[PDB]
């Protein structure tokens, strides 16, 4: 559900 | 399997596989490049990370679909196929951790490279922890926490608060706190202090660095909005 | 590799792999189901088609990216990696054609199953033709044309003009004409007469069949708009 | 470029 690092 | 290909050819083919969205190929090429034994450049480290992130990302998404079906059910087929996907995911994580341990981390002396690899080590132990259920889950979690913590210590001492790898590390450690360690207050505090300290350092940046940092700051903001 | 798993378990796991968007797994499960030697139901045929369509679809997209890079360039790396992807694609096509030949088509007696498999045979020879360049391209093209033609003959004799498999077959044969056989007028004529004859048969359909047929008619219309 | 059958 939460955002980890992504491009 | 890549031992007979030139290092530079593996790197060139990794970039071609990214353009073709062939991330399994991309990861195999970068694994071969690492196994040449030379340190990786900034660009090469990014290629390694993107490849395995996309491979394991698809495995994680598939595992979550199957785990949800399995829970709704609770024949052996759903459990069997979830286990198969889970085993493949664990194999990819073990492969990445093996590359970091043999011998990327021990040869990484600069802050940028050492923090980058310790962040990866935390991430792939975090992915192992997402599927852990036996007597090794606590040690896996502590292995993730320990790698993240060492990376945080180095980044705070050696990098400005807007550095993209420092921001991405703090982002992912905060997700670890929220999702894995059952420490949502720690997750929220980390995300807020990281955002605030980066906000106060933006005035030092070029237009291009500014865009890089604020993009990751928005991910910290997205999580804070979800969590509060 | 699937010889020790029950047919029904392979089918159940194919459906789970589709939900997980694990199309390589899905195709391996359905290959195992076919190799049990029993005929396939309507639903099982659809599972087989969806799995290999998605696997080869990703390979085709990757091949086109690499072929375009290769043409812009004209080191050996781009050609080598295009060849690797191309060889893997050809292997998947050969595997599908082998399943159709051993022994799906020869045991298919009903129009729905026989047309379905002949359409598949045309499609996978079409995919082989997309990458063919040597002394076998003409025979590959004729192999696609021959399979499509036999399916068209059966569908026109045995099926109503709105039948979804008849419409999808005509759609794909018309793309074959346009893209492979360099016969754009034949492609346009086929697409138009297929659309018009289906339009005149819609009044016989239920609301649910109506939606099924008009969805594929719109693909025929999209192509006619692109081609004229 | 043209559409073949798709879901
Ligand atoms: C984990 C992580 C975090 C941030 C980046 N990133 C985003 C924009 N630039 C960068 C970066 C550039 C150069 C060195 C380190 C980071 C990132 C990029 C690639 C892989 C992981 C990343
Ligand atoms: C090639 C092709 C064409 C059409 C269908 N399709 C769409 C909607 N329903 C159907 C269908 C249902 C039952 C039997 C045959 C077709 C299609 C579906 C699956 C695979 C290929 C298809
Ligand atoms: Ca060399
Ligand atoms: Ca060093
Ligand atoms: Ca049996
Ligand atoms: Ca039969
Ligand atoms: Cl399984
Ligand atoms: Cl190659
Ligand atoms: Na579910
Ligand atoms: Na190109």
């Amino acid at each position: 559900r939460p955002s980890s690092w992504r491009q | 399997a890549m031992g007979s290909m030139e290092r530079a050819s593996l790197i060139q083919k990794a970039k071609l596989a990214e353009q073709a969205e062939r991330y399994e190929d991309m990861a195999a090429f970068m694994k071969g490049a690492v196994e040449k034994g030379e340190e990786l450049s900034c660009e090469e480290r990014n290629l390694l990370s993107v490849a395995y992130k996309n491979v394991v990302g698809g495995q994680r998404a598939a595992w979550r679909v199957l785990s949800s079906i399995e829970q709704k059910s609770n024949g052996p087929e759903v459990r069997e196929y979830r286990e198969k996907v889970e085993t493949e995911l664990q194999g990819v994580c073990d492969t990445v951790l093996g590359l970091l341990d043999s011998h990327l981390i021990k040869e990484a002396g600069d802050a940028e490279s050492r923090v980058f690899y310790l962040k990866m080590k935390g991430d792939y132990y975090r992915y192992l922890a997402e599927v852990a259920t036996g007597d090794d889950k606590k040690r896996i979690i502590d292995s993730a926490r320990s790698a993240y913590q060492e990376a945080m210590d180095i980044s705070k001492k050696e990098m400005p608060p807007t550095n993209p790898i420092r921001l991405g590390l703090a982002l992912n450690f905060s997700v670890f706190h929220y999702e894995i360690a059952n420490s949502p207050e720690e997750a929220i505090s980390l995300a807020k202090t990281t955002f605030d300290e980066a906000m106060a350092d933006l005035h030092t940046l070029s237009e291009d660095s500014y865009k890089d940092s604020t993009l990751i700051m928005q991910l910290l903001r997205d999580n804070l909005t979800l969590w509060t």
